[PDB]
RNA sequence: GUGUAGUAUCUGUUC
RNA sequence: GAACAGAUACUGACACAGUCCCUUU
């Protein structure tokens, strides 16, 4: 018959109860809220330029490798756990630069080309825009 | 002759397999599945209102003999 | 060791010991036999590391000069985390040529 | 009858005709053992084998035939027990390796197929023999099955046996087997050490002395073997042991020394220091032994007792030194050899124990001594001193006295021996910066022994330049690096075949140190006397001179003109030959960097018009240069010129570009996802039951695809293909079989379990054998990967009224 | 069409939790385990005002946390084992302010598998060794012992496979310097199978088995067995050597059993039951949880019921022998999965669900006016609650 | 040029 | 389609001069 299709997937690790895609703060745009029985909230952001898409790739691409996980867990294999990870970028991983050693951020920022204070203004754009 | 990775696992089934033994194994991997995981087993919490570790006792002495008796 | 169906690895729970690789085998997967993207290292068993088995290579057995490591497909595959891969097999085509040079010389 | 009359022809087949029919007739004896029978056999086999006319190769398929033919019969071997044993003794008796370790295997699967009342039955009578030749190897076979089928089976029996009273054989025959077994098993008796302590601990006090050294030796054997740990069940050995030590005096005597220094390093230190202060006395006293084998115990004891961090190295550096260095610097014992390999490892271990600086300072004044062995082992010892512990303990004196005598011990030299280039290099090497004074003189030693009778020694010479490139380098240098480089450039001419192959190795460390520009020779004169270097056919000038040329196309390709680009590709077109692995990797390498720097057209074309050889060993190696050029240059712009190759009705030709497809999607990685368009029609004409080498193709094409593409979500792409592969399971050939089952495995990870657990639960319970044979592997293989993601995938099964079969967890609602 | 992923709330639920000094002073510090999320905090017992101090996350699911520390240091080193296949020892920098990775070693594959290492996470009290072990069939050993760095080394993993085993729970027994010991409620499944009368599940009870782990000969053998008659849930550590006699309880339905090793013959004890239930009387009881507080002077046991009853467990015991068991009433608190008595009367109470209180023991309850119970008296228990009078809260989360 | 496994395709005789 | 016997091709980045890793009453 007229079998649909799947256009994303994405794994939180927590049971989710609740879906709404409403706006949160005055003025702003529409996001897709949800909330989970273990008591996170999370909102998802679609992005507006694809040039800020690769640059937020490029920098998870990296982290992934030069960051990894405390227990030594497979990130990418974690969130592809029932089904792989589809048109869906990480956001922690992202936002864990600011802890970082100096030394790792001089250095992935030599390997974007970029200024670090950039890259924290360029992370903490989204979150001011979507909060 | 390349099968000693089939033959030191738990659960690995073979050519004369029958259904009991396969829908006991996926019952008992179920189990150790919910055991595992902590919302999955705060969802069970929650809908019957009982506490964790009734869950986990009711659990663990139901993993003994499920599906009912072999035959 | 993928072309030789005669060989058979330990497969035993890994210890700290550290496998080496010799000059012939220096840039070679261990499992897959792949040339690209070495990634993590290999641990072998601690029977198979004592006394003249101290620094051998896993494949042939030589001097150990260089380490052993993971390709990248391997990793993906979660094929490195399985027993030792050392060979205890002494493979067949190995006495074959050293008996046809000792007949030949 | 016809069955002895087929064993005899089968066996003129086999060591007699071209290798084909003895693997027919091997085929044949393996498919059609279940009815030949035992008996008959092996009353055909034994006489042969046992006659003194056999040789390496029949003896080797004679015991390759009987090992294939083991597990053909499982329990049809049991009453020629003996007599298979009286045969296959000798063999491993032979001290030959391969030969001993191979009737190892072979007792021990006759052992594993038999058991313990067997084996008992078979290999009482020979207990108390009287033979020694015969009661070593049978203590040898006790050790072969005792390690088969395991160890606590055979412990009682050993118990009993050494806990007899008849006579001395059969303790000495318990005790070798004990012997035997702790120095063949190795750290893999440690859970059972009494087993043997019990045994052992009764025979230290027997009046015989052969006994008790036998047990002394057994004792060591057992401290060797479990090294680490082990003081807590040992600790009652010690008191026969050293009653034996201040009693005895002779080949007990080392035995027990021998023992005791073994037994040392398994405790802590206080015990450890007050036990070797004891046995100083005595080891003043066995140092002027005559008896090399009692220089070498005590040697070995020695260094046992060194390598504990037990003992003050103050009070070691004030008390050994002196009379081990006035009694073991002689000639006499340096004659044989084991003696002196034994004092270079010795006077290693105390050099690395007490220090350097002493050491070196006693040892360098010994080079000036005319005899070429005392000579090479000093030199040896040195070498191994600096690069054990380093030359962070040298002052200036040191420093002038030790390049002295290198330069007085690199004045004469007659052995053709490398251990001089290597220990000079070590030492050069560990020196660093501080050689910086010397390198003219040296430099002119090695210039006048490179110039002068008949060019030997050019080779060594040419090792010493490539060593010294980076110490020179690091030197600030440049003319005496301009006067190596063209020394060699005049000196390149010798017909010499390994003289000309290690001047090559030198000019390519030189090329590698210096730099390409500023080197005084210039590239574009060295390439026109290169070129014909490479037609020569010997491995390492070829391998030296491919290499160099690779580096001089990496790093000099601006100064290069195109007509000896092409000169030099037609030449590695039939260079490509070469058996060398390594060669080979570096041509495919240098035609990575050739087509990086010129236009991928010509080199390219000229790649793809070499795949017409009708040999198997160069076309993957063409196969693996293009993957190559087309992963160095960009993608897209080698797929137009490789699709329109494929309508060439040679399968050849179509085999190549399948391997040229799959080499370079494994070699991109992730940025293949957007060349998986293109390649969608090739791979849907390859699926199609052609030819079962294009299937295999188009399966390993698949799978380094979607392992490539695996974390980017293209399963739209890739659950197409799906459909086409999964038909070719059903087939016999052992290759395409493993190469669909990595398919489906590299598939798995990059498209979900789902698609395949559907797949596999139709077939799952098929009313045939071979589907359910081949639907349950496939349901293994994904259910021993990602398990886990495997609950919320399975499907509802209704249950019967007897039992139940759905989960109701599941079914919560909240 | 691409999305990105944001977090504004960050996770509430307490799974584990842990006390000790991980900052290597004398301030007692709380590791709480959340599902994906490590968080450390620590009171004040100034104000009362429980600050965090780190939360990073794991990216990971966690099954175990255990905290130990060194024979003669003076650090926590904290080991968690989570759905990965191996095992990692972490560390608390306070001037990094964060976690450094020490140890790392792999023992199969990753996730939640019944036969994977990573559920229960045995440590000997002294800190000489740790002990992993899983659903079914696996266990391992680990020798933590210590270089002349100052620093700790991590050997090869042992070989304790049991074939086809179920495990209930796992813990450490207090030896007092001699070889470890460890002890599990062992369970064999092999006989169910194998009759198809239906007559499984029915007469066959649960074994408990002591492990040793013998450090000169570095292997581990099967020493006891002693079957029960009972269906025990999980353990309680009793500490010995000097201060008390070593041994285990045995928490069961309306029953708590001392064990040890040697002479001590098996003691029974009744739960005490509250006056006139509103539930089924023919439903049993059982205990959630517990706490150790090991003060040099005595130690005392606690203990929570379903209904969220306090007790308190006092061994009368003699120098070699146990002369009974006396229980008591303490205090009533909401249902909780994990309770740790802190220093200075600090408690930490983590309630399963909802909100998490810190209460301060203000009296002792030496002595107190209600009766207690003891095994020495023959023949059920009844008690009447009462309100909060020996703790008062002070401060809620 | 040689050897080590596997597979496929054409023939003498016989069901 | 079961066999006793012959000939021709294809596949596995398969291998090719190792001198030694040696060992008691
Ligand atoms: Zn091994
Ligand atoms: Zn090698
Ligand atoms: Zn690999």
């Amino acid at each position: 018959s007229q079998k649909a299709e799947v256009i994303m997937n994405y794994h939180v690790g927590e049971t989710v109860l609740s879906l709404q895609k409403t706006t949160l703060i005055p003025g702003g745009s529409e996001s897709l809220v949800y909330t989970t029985l273990s008591g996170g909230i999370g909102i998802l952001v679609p992005f507006t330029s694809h040039e800020d898409h690769d640059f937020f790739q490029h920098v998870e691409m990296h982290l992934r490798s030069e960051h990894p996980p405390l227990c030594g867990r497979d990130h990418l294999s974690f969130r592809s756990y029932y089904f792989p990870v589809k048109n869906v970028i990480d956001g922690d991983l992202c936002e864990q630069f600011n802890s970082m050693e100096p030394n790792k951020q001089k250095n992935v920022s030599e390997e974007l080309d970029r200024t670090p204070p950039e890259v924290s203004k360029k992370l903490e754009d989204i979150r001011t825009r979507y909060a | 002759q390349l099968e000693h990775l089939q033959s030191k696992y738990i659960g690995t089934g073979h050519a004369d397999t029958t259904k009991w033994e396969w829908l006991v194994n996926q019952h008992r991997d179920s189990y150790c599945s919910y055991m595992g995981h902590f919302d999955l087993l705060n969802y069970f919490a929650i809908a019957e209102n009982e506490s964790k570790a009734r869950v986990r006792f009711n659990l663990m002495e139901k993993m003994l003999q499920p599906c009912g008796p072999p035959a | 060791a993928k072309h030789h169906p005669d060989l058979i690895f330990c497969r035993k729970q890994a210890g700290v010991a550290i496998g080496r690789l010799c000059e012939k085998c220096d840039g070679k997967c261990v499992i897959c036999d792949s040339y690209v993207r070495p990634c993590t290292l290999v641990r072998i068993c601690d029977e198979c590391n004592y006394g003249s088995y101290q620094g051998r290579c896993v494949i042939c057995g030589g001097p150990g000069v260089s380490d052993a490591y993971y390709c990248k497909e391997c990793t993906i595959q979660e094929k490195d985390r399985d027993g030792c891969p050392k060979i205890v097999n002494l493979g067949s085509s190995k006495t074959d040529l050293f008996y046809e040079r000792k007949k030949y010389g | 009858e016809q069955k002895e009359r087929k064993i005899m022809k089968l066996l003129l087949k086999i060591k007699n005709g071209t290798p084909p029919m003895r693997k027919a007739a091997l085929r044949q004896i393996t498919d059609k053992a279940r009815e030949f029978g035992a008996g008959p056999l092996f009353n055909q086999i034994l006489p042969l084998l046992m006659s003194p006319t056999l040789e390496d190769q029949e003896r080797h398929l004679l015991v390759k035939v009987i090992d294939r033919i083991l597990y053909k019969l499982d329990d049809l071997v049991r009453p020629y027990v003996h007599k298979i044993l009286v045969v296959i003794e000798p063999l491993l008796i032979d001290e030959d390796y391969y030969a001993r370790v191979e009737g190892r295997e072979i007792i021990s699967n006759l052992a594993k197929a038999a058991g313990l009342a067997t084996m008992i039955s078979t290999m009482r009578p020979d207990i108390d023999n009287m033979d020694e030749y015969v009661r070593n190897t049978t203590a040898r076979a006790f050790a072969v099955v005792a390690s088969a089928l395991g160890i606590p089976s055979l412990l009682p029996f050993l118990k009993a046996v050494c806990k007899s009273k008849k006579s001395w054989q059969a303790r000495h025959t318990g005790i070798k087997i004990v012997q035997q077994i702790a120095i063949l098993m190795g750290c893999a008796i440690l859970p059972h050490l009494r087993s043997l302590v019990e045994i052992i601990e009764h025979g230290l006090v027997d009046e015989q002395q052969k006994v008790r050294t036998i047990s002394a030796l057994a004792i060591a054997a057992l401290a060797e073997a479990a090294t680490p740990y082990g003081i807590e069940s040992f600790d009652s050995v010690l008191k026969p042991l050293w009653k034996g030590i201040r009693q005895h005096r002779g080949k007990g005597l080392a035995a027990f020394l021998k023992a005791i220094g073994y037994l040392i390093p398994l405790m802590d230190a206080e015990y450890a220091n007050y036990y070797t202060r004891e046995v100083m006395l005595i080891l003043i006293r066995e140092f002027q032994s005559p008896d090399e084998e009692m220089k070498k115990i005590v040697l070995k004891v020695v260094k046992q007792c060194c390598g504990t961090d037990g003992v003050e190295a103050n009070y070691i550096k004030t008390e050994i030194l002196p009379p081990f260095f006035k009694h073991f610097w002689q000639h006499r014992m340096a004659l044989d050899r084991r003696n002196y390999r034994q004092l270079v490892d010795t006077t290693v271990e105390l050099a690395n124990k007490v220090g350097a600086a002493e050491i070196i300072s006693r040892i360098v004044d010994d080079l000036k001594d005319e005899a070429e062995q005392y000579r090479k082992m000093v030199m040896e010892t040195i070498e191994k001193i600096m690069g054990n512990l380093g030359a962070a303990d040298i002052d200036h004196k040191l420093e002038e006295q030790l390049i002295d005598g290198i330069l007085y011990a690199f004045q004469e030299q007659t052995t053709e021996d490398s251990v001089m280039l290597n220990g000079f290099g070590t030492v050069v090497n560990a020196l660093g910066k501080r050689v910086k004074p010397y390198l003219p003189q040296i430099c002119g030693t090695v210039l006048w022994r490179l110039n002068n009778k008949s060019a030997k020694v050019r080779q060594q010479a040419a090792d010493l330049i490539s060593r010294t490139a980076v110490v020179m380098k690091t030197c600030q240098e440049e003319k005496l690096m301009g006067h190596l480089g063209v020394v060699l450039y005049e000196y390149l001419g010798e017909e010499y075949p390994e003289v000309l192959g290690s001047i090559l190795g030198a000019l390519k460390a030189i090329v590698n140190v210096i730099g390409m520009h500023k080197m005084t020779p210039p590239i574009k004169d060295l390439l026109p006397r290169l070129t014909p270097i490479l037609k020569n056919r010997h491995e390492k000038v070829q391998e030296n001179c491919i290499d160099l040329v690779g580096r001089i196309a990496d790093r000099g390709a601006e100064y290069v003109s195109a007509r000896e680009w092409m000169r030099i590709c037609f030449e590695l077109l039939e260079l490509l030959k070469a058996h060398k692995k390594a060669i080979r990797r570096a041509t495919v390498n240098t035609f990575g960097y050739i087509a990086k720097a010129i236009g991928p057209h010509d080199v390219l074309a000229t790649l793809l018009n070499n795949l017409k050889v009708q040999e198997r060993q160069n076309r993957v190696c063409t196969t693996v240069a293009i993957a190559i050029v087309a992963e160095t240059c960009s993608p897209f712009t080698v797929l137009p010129a490789l699709m329109n190759e494929y309508r060439v009705p040679e399968l050849n030709v179509q085999n190549g570009v399948l391997k040229s497809l799959s080499f370079l999607f494994e070699y991109i990685g992730e940025m293949g996802k957007d060349y998986i368009y293109a390649v969608t029609p090739l791979l849907e004409d390859a699926l199609m039951d052609r030819d079962l080498v294009h299937r295999q193709t188009a399966s390993a094409v698949v799978q380094h695809m979607s392992l490539g593409v695996y974390g980017f979500g293209c399963e739209d792409s890739l659950n197409h293909l799906l459909n086409y592969v999964w038909p070719n399971v059903f087939e016999t050939s052992p290759h395409v079989i493993q190469a669909v089952m990595g398919a489906l495995e590299g598939l798995r990870v990059a498209i979900g379990p789902c698609r395949m657990l559907q797949y596999c639960l139709q077939g799952l319970f098929h009313p045939a054998r071979k589907v359910r044979d081949v639907y349950w592997k496939i349901y293994n293989s994904i259910y021993i990967g990602s398990q886990d993601a495997l609950i919320a995938h399975y499907p509802r099964i209704y249950n019967d009224d007897k039992n139940t079969y759905i989960r109701y967890e599941l079914d919560y609602i909240l | 069409m691409f999305l990105y992923n944001l977090t504004l709330q960050r996770a509430t639920g307490i799974s584990f939790a842990i006390h000790g000094n991980f900052s290597g002073t004398k301030q007692q510090e709380i590791v709480v385990s959340r599902g994906k999320i490590l968080e450390l905090l620590r009171p004040d017992p100034n104000t009362g005002k429980v600050h965090t101090l780190l939360t990073v996350e794991v990216f990971g699911v966690i099954r175990s946390l255990m905290a130990f520390r060194l024979t003669g240091g003076t650090k926590d080193y904290i080991v968690v084992g989570s759905d990965s296949g191996r095992i990692v020892i972490l560390e608390y920098q306070p001037s990094k302010n964060m976690f450094e990775k020490i140890h790392q070693e792999t023992f199969g594959k990753s996730g939640c598998r019944r036969i994977v290492p990573g559920q229960f996470l045995a440590v000997d009290p002294k800190g000489r060794a740790v002990m992993i072990s899983a659903i079914e069939k696996q266990k391992l050993v680990y020798i933590l012992n210590r270089d002349a760095a100052a620093r700790l080394t991590i050997s090869s993993p042992l070989e304790a496979h049991k074939a086809n085993t179920l495990v209930y729970h796992v813990v450490g027994v207090d030896v007092g310097f001699e070889n470890p010991m460890f002890a599990c409620l062992e369970m064999d499944y092999e006989e169910a199978d194998n009759d198809p009368t239906g007559e499984a599940a029915a007469n066959t009870q649960q074994t408990l088995t002591f492990y040793e782990l013998d450090l000169g000969l570095n292997h581990v053998v099967r020493k006891y067995s002693e079957p029960l008659e009972e269906h025990g849930n999980f353990l309680i550590t009793v500490p010995g050597g000097s201060d008390g006699p070593s041994g285990v309880l045995i928490c069961s339905e309306n029953y708590i059993t001392y064990k040890n090793f040697g002479d001590q013959p098996d003691i029974r004890c009744p739960i005490p039951r509250r006056r006139n239930d509103l539930d089924d009387p023919e439903r049993g009881m059982i205990f959630v949880c517990s706490a150790t507080h090991k003060t040099k002077s005595m130690f005392f046991f606690l203990a929570q019921t379903e209904q969220g009853d306090i007790f308190k467990i006092t061994l009368e015991t003699d120098e070699d022998m146990v002369t009974e068991i006396r229980l008591k009433y303490f205090d009533t608190v909401p249902v909780a999965a994990a309770m740790c008595v802190l220093k200075t009367g600090f408690l930490f109470v983590a309630s399963e669900f909802g909100n998490h209180y810190l209460y301060q023991i203000a009296h002792l309850g030496d002595d107190d006016e209600e009766p207690e119970f003891s095994s020495a008296m023959p023949l059920t228990f009844f008690f009447q609650p009462r309100p909060l009078k020996n703790l008062v809260l002070v401060d809620e989360l």
